[PDB]
């Protein structure tokens, strides 16, 4: 199997026989030292090299990438980001002139990021980098040089690649997909391969019988519903943030601190569904909003809610041939509020992440949609706590009464991430804030400026 | 140069992505790779090893065990040994116990994880109760120092404040992993390697394969990173490397992925301290005790100069009339710990802060002017000593925070934080200073030498060479200019090569942050030896006096004429004068005993305070540093650009330190964060908002390299003064001691916020 690609700038044609290599291996077998390896597990950025295609450009971690994924698309990796002619892109001498390198060793990531960001004229830093981690510098000079850069023409060299294209299976249609999936059950479906590489890179596994599901343009749609939007499974957490930041800011917000911007990028959230993990952060949102799954096989097509989805941990009502074709949401849910709680804010996993969505009859609670993730072995509603909820008045007070019903709804683990004590406790915490919020109180230590 | 802020010497390769670090180096198509097969057990004999399917997994070519090893099995940088490969017994959960040499870094890593091993455990030490329980300990017993009489002097006190609280370790993350390649070399061996330590390397590498030092080379041209962790970690991986290449005939690499690396090598050590301390009436202190339980675990390693270290800073910025410390070293079944960035100074130093602010609070004092009236007195009759005796000088604190509270606004501020914390009842701000003062120099005497061998070619340009590691402090840059201002001649002209053990000879570490003191020396020792030689030509050219031969600026003056440096050079040539040096510095006036507790064990003391502001949330303990400002001592800086550059990065190192890094090991033994993605170091938005940095510029009094003074590992300490804030934060939403424990995560700063609400 053969496929073909652009790389900084040079046409490149590549005979695939493990299509499990990531793009990171390909690249350093041959001589592109310039891309490192600082964990192999997503979390550094020191791997990240800048994709093209239809869509634009965007930075994405090397590392988690497989070969397959690049077809049809132009790559540029940090020995690339000058010019031909030698001439030092505005990021790079902006680096330079700042001092936003010490040791050395994220500078490339850094640089990529910076200049990825700077292709399409991007500022929110904060977000844009959260995912390149540097343990020199304290961080400072590189904000210092990516403003002095901003003010700088983007780089010709780097826009031309837009005029590109213009053992494993690799569906280009949903019905391809579902006809093939039916005939190889026990294949293994790679969308962003965000969670699968994490198999071969450390639990040094092995898949054969695979499939990418990237390139079904089918599949990552998102469609205007009569009664809500319509979500491909192979929409990006990226673009699923962008299309939410109008009609459900709340999951917009919360889609900010999923992974970083390099993992949002790739990662779908058919695959943050598929995958079943009780800290995903998409389901409790979903669930929150009352959203709802369409499976299907073949041609056959189910459809239940989507927190009905989840039977127990590590275990989900998912046929043999079946597969995660879409999500649907409402066209509005202003109750929706969520809560992400970790270590440190950005790119780490929840401790607990608390979605509230609660319906009022003036001063009366009429419907209460309340969901946990990390709470238990999977992400489902606070039953009992949902209950007792209804017909009270919503005020801080009836919460608090109602606030022991959680430790019958849940009881939480303990483990490096957190105590359950800790968990408990904030899986309360989460109610009373969700009052305080509506009530028009301060309560995010986020939005207090200096 | 010096004095200018020059970029780091490879800028442009770093931002291109042409530097080269260990695993980019080119190397032939024969060249192995390898892994180590670790052992699951905390504790236990181990029974039977069967490595057949090891042998039998794809791409293997050799593996090996201690009974493989030709020779010496010890990686240890200490007396007391510490196998490459397990013994016949395991102590903790990560051992190395084979070793695996393949054709590719994959095929080793799979192969690795294929042995069948049979243990029979052991009751393992975990905890530093089970430690002390059990008398697992290093140097046979606790040390001791006292300065007067503690006991007394906390009888009759005014004021006193007893405490106790755990402050946990830290890992490295150096973005490059350890790692490390020998090439067999016709008799010997050359290594190459990521570590801020060559020397050891070569001795440990010698040792292992029955060679003298002569015949095995280590060259070094930077690592990614270090921060301590590579001062000797780097041993197991070239003692490896080295072994296998002996056996297979060929070039070895072997490079740890990240998750073996953590649960492999050391981190910083975890400390419990407990403290009594107090004070007279007007809030001079009177005496302070202290006992400090340091996790070390499984061998020796560097936590005795470690500890040492914790004890000379536990009177923190203070005199002290009486003081004691007794400071036990445990050992555990974990990972060896080791140094970092610090190395126990900021483990002692954060014990006395701690202790001074509870005593602060206990008296309805403000803590900073508690602090502001206990500094060692300014200098300029019978000096001020530190409780091991040695005079303090050149305390500069009193001025130095007093400009800083002016700049940082510090007292208005902390009333607009007290007005809107009132009307707040869900977030809470809070507000510390905190000041540091930290010895400079190996607390090892001998260790503080270093040389430097410089050549100036027949075109002019120049070469440096010397002892030290480049890790990204800027090291280099430094020399640079160093070079090029004793010379007379623009940097460009200098160009730094690789740290090379054959070119000079017996270093020390780079470390203690010694590197630029040290070396700058031996730089300009052998630089002036340079320039005498061609003063001494140009004059008797010339007819006239050495000492009136001028280089300056790529040109040299004398009797009126003047020429271009390469001239002088081309002449010196032709008229047969050595243009290749050697230089050495030795850190005068030092000495101290170690078991007594007396002496001058430092050179000088670099000093500096910082203000953090920060928020949090009362229902959760989430929270974030929203402003800090610096002022920090540099001495006459060498390079203020790269000095702002270590500070700003040392702070941020040391807050996260306090704050998201924290480590944990199951009930078993197993290290549970073992990973970025479970271990939290700060994150681009985790810097401050505001962050104001500066420099105090005053000379150093002692003789330093252009009087300048370290700056790598001081400003570290800074970091304390977030914890000082979050903790301030916390005792706003209640009367009750909030007893704040290190790291403060949310779920400790939760916990702490609950005491003081009295809430349990
Ligand atoms: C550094 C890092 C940070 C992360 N942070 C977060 C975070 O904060 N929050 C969070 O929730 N997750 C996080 N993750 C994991 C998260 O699930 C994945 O990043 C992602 O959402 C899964 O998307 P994907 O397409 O890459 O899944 P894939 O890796 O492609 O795998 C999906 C899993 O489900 C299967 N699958 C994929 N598509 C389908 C389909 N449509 N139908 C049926 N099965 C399918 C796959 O075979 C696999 O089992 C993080 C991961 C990393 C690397
Ligand atoms: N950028 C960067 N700076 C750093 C480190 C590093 O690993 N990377 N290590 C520190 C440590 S532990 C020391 S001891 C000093 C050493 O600096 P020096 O050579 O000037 O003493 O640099 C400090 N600054
Ligand atoms: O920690 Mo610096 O002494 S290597
Ligand atoms: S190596 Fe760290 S993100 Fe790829
Ligand atoms: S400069 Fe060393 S990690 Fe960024
Ligand atoms: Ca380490």
């Amino acid at each position: 199997m053969e496929i073909a690609f652009l790389l900084n700038g040079e046409t490149r044609r590549v005979r695939i026989e493990d299509p499990t290599q990531s793009l990171l291996e390909l690249l350093r077998a041959e001589g592109l030292t310039g891309t490192k390896e600082g964990c192999n597990e997503g979390d550094c950025g020191a791997c990240t090299v800048m994709i093209r295609d239809a869509a634009g450009s965007r930075a994405v971690n090397a590392c988690l990438m497989m070969l397959p994924q690049i077809a049809g698309k132009a790559l540029r990796t940090i020995e690339g980001i000058a010019a031909p002619d030698g001439r030092l892109h505005p990021v790079q001498q902006a680096m330079i002139d700042h001092h936003g390198s010490q040791c050395g060793f994220c500078t490339p990531g850094f640089i990529v990021s910076m200049a990825a960001a700077h292709d399409r004229d991007r500022k929110d830093y904060d977000d844009l980098l959260a995912g390149n981690l540097c343990r020199c510098t304290g961080y400072a000079p590189i904000l210092r040089a990516a403003e002095a850069a901003a003010g700088e023409p983007p780089a010709d060299w780097l826009q031309a690649d837009a005029a590109f294209t213009l053992p494993a299976f690799l569906p280009e249609t949903s019905d391809a997909l579902a006809d093939w999936y039916l005939a190889h059950p026990e294949a293994t479906l790679i969308a962003g391969g965000t969670d699968v590489s994490l198999w071969v890179t450390k639990a040094l596994r092995d898949l054969p019988e695979v499939a990418f599901l990237s390139h079904c343009k089918d599949l990552a749609q998102i469609r205007e519903t009569p009664d809500g939007y319509g979500i491909g499974a192979g929409v990006t957490i990226a673009a699923l943030r962008a299309f939410a930041e109008g009609p459900h800011p709340a999951l917009a917000g919360l889609l900010r601190r999923f992974a970083s911007e390099q993992v949002r990028q790739v990662a779908t959230i058919g695959g943050n569904i598929a995958n079943g993990s009780p800290i995903g952060d998409g389901p409790p949102a979903l669930i929150a909003m009352g959203a709802s799954l369409t499976l299907r096989r073949g041609q056959e097509r189910r459809r239940m809610p989507l927190e009905d989805f989840f039977l127990e941990y590590r275990k989900q009502d998912r046929r043999p041939g079946e597969f995660v074709e879409s999500v649907t949401l409402p066209k509005s849910a202003p109750g929706l509020r969520c809560y992400k709680l970790s270590k440190r804010f950005d790119q780490d996993i929840s401790a607990v992440c608390g979605c509230l969505n609660l319906t009022l009859k003036g001063s009366k609670i009429e419907t209460a949609r309340i969901a946990f993730g990390g709470m238990a072995g999977v992400p489902k509603r606070a039953a009992a706590f949902e209950a007792a909820l209804i017909g009270q008045d919503f005020r801080e007070d009836t919460i608090a009464a109602a606030l022991p019903l959680l430790a019958q709804d849940f009881t939480p683990l303990s483990d490096m991430r957190a105590s359950a004590a800790y968990r408990m406790n904030a899986a309360q915490a989460m109610a009373l804030r969700y009052v305080r919020e509506l009530s028009g109180e301060a309560v995010a230590v986020l939005e207090v400026m200096p | 140069s010096v004095g200018k802020p020059l970029p780091h010497d490879s800028a442009r390769a770093h931002v291109t992505g042409q530097a080269r670090y260990l695993d980019d180096l080119p190397c032939p198509a024969n060249t192995l790779h390898l892994a180590f097969g670790l052992s699951t057990e905390a504790s236990a004999a181990i029974t039977g090893l069967d490595l057949e399917p090891v042998r039998e997994s794809p791409g293997v070519i050799a593996v090996f065990t201690a009974a493989d090893l030709p020779h010496d099995n010890d990686a240890s940088p200490a007396p007391s040994p510490e196998p490459v490969l397990a013994t016949g017994e395991v102590h903790f959960v990560g051992q190395p116990i084979f070793l695996v040499a393949a054709t590719s870094h994959r095929a080793a890593r799979i192969a690795a994880r294929k042995a069948r091993i049979t243990y029979a455990p052991r009751p393992a030490i975990l905890t530093l109760d089970q430690a002390l329980a059990a008398d697992s300990r290093f140097e046979g017993g606790p040390v001791i120092w006292a300065r007067g009489d503690v006991e007394t002097a906390l009888a009759g006190a005014a004021h006193l404040a007893e405490g106790c609280f755990e402050i946990g370790g830290q890992e490295h993350f150096y973005l490059e992993g350890q790692a490390a390649l020998a090439l067999p070399a016709e008799g010997g061996v050359v290594i190459h390697c990521s570590s801020q330590h060559p020397s050891e390397i070569q001795h440990k590498v010698a040792h292992a394969l029955g060679l003298a030092f002569h015949d095995v080379r280590v060259e070094m041209r930077r690592m990614g990173g270090g921060f301590g962790g590579k001062e000797s970690q780097g041993n197991h991986l070239a003692i490896a490397c080295a072994v296998a290449a002996r056996a297979t005939g060929r070039p070895c690499k072997m490079r740890y992925d990240r998750d073996d690396d953590m649960v492999i090598t050391g981190k910083r050590h975890d400390f419990r301290i407990r403290y009594r301390i107090g004070a007279d009436a007007s809030g001079k202190l009177l005496g302070a005790d202290f006992v400090h339980l340091a996790r070390c675990g499984w061998s020796a390693d560097l936590s005795l100069p470690v500890c040492d270290r914790a004890m000379l800073h536990a009177d923190g910025s203070y005199f002290v009339p009486a003081l004691r410390i007794e400071s036990h070293r445990l050992r555990t079944n974990t990972q060896s710990n080791t140094a970092f960035r610090g190395f126990g100074g900021p483990q002692g130093a954060l014990g006395m802060e701690r202790a001074i602010e509870h005593l602060a609070r206990g008296m309805g004092r403000d803590p900073a002017e508690l602090r502001a009236l206990n500094f060692y007195d300014p200098p300029e009759k019978k000096t001020q000593t530190t409780h091991y005796g040695q005079e303090v000088a050149d305390c500069v604190l009193g001025e130095l925070v007093t400009r800083l509270q002016k700049s940082a606004n510090f007292t208005t501020r902390r009333a607009e934080i007290a007005a809107w914390n009132s009307t707040n009842r869900t977030l809470a701000r809070g507000i510390a200073l905190s000041p540091v003062k930290f010895g400079i120099s190996f607390t090892l005497t001998h260790l503080n030498q270093a040389g430097a061998l410089v050549q100036i070619y027949t075109d002019g340009s120049v070469a440096l060479n010397h002892g030290g590691t480049e890790m990204g402090q800027g090291l280099h840059a430094k020399m640079v200019q160093v070079a090029a201002a004793v010379l007379g001649i623009d940097p460009v002209q200098v160009r730094i090569t690789a740290t090379d053990t054959s070119k000079v000879p017996n270093t020390s570490a780079t470390a203690a942050s010694s590197g630029a003191d040290m070396n700058g020396m031996a730089v300009k020792d052998a630089c002036e030896t340079l320039r005498g030689r061609l003063a001494g030509f140009v004059a008797a050219r010339e007819g006239c006096a050495a000492r009136d031969v001028i280089f300056d600026a790529g040109q040299v003056q004398a009797s009126g004429k003047s020429w271009r440096f390469a001239e002088i050079v081309a002449a010196a040539y032709m008229a047969r004068i050595s243009l290749s040096a050697t230089g050495f510095y030795a850190t005068p006036k030092l000495s101290w005993d170690r078991l007594r507790g007396q002496g001058r064990p430092f050179l000088y003391f670099a000093y500096g305070a910082a203000i953090t502001e920060v928020v949090i949330d009362r229902l959760t303990g989430e929270n974030r540093i929203l402003r800090t400002d610096i002022l920090h001592d540099a001495g006459a800086s060498l390079n203020p650009a790269l000095d702002i550059g270590q500070i700003e990065g040392a702070y941020v190192q040391g807050a996260g330190w306090l704050t998201t890094e924290e480590l944990v090991w199951d009930h078993c033994g197993r290290l549970m964060t073992h990973a970025p993605s479970t271990y939290k170091i700060p994150a681009f938005s985790d810097r401050p908002r505001i962050f104001n940095v500066a420099l105090w510029d005053q000379p150093n009094r002692e003789e330093t390299i252009f009087r300048s003074k370290a700056v790598g590992e001081p400003p570290f300490l800074l970091g304390i003064s977030a914890f000082l804030a979050l903790h301030d934060a916390c005792a706003a939403c209640g009367p009750h001691w909030p007893d704040l424990q290190a790291p403060a995560t949310p779920e400790a700063v939760l916990a702490a916020v609950r005491r003081a609400e009295g809430r349990a």
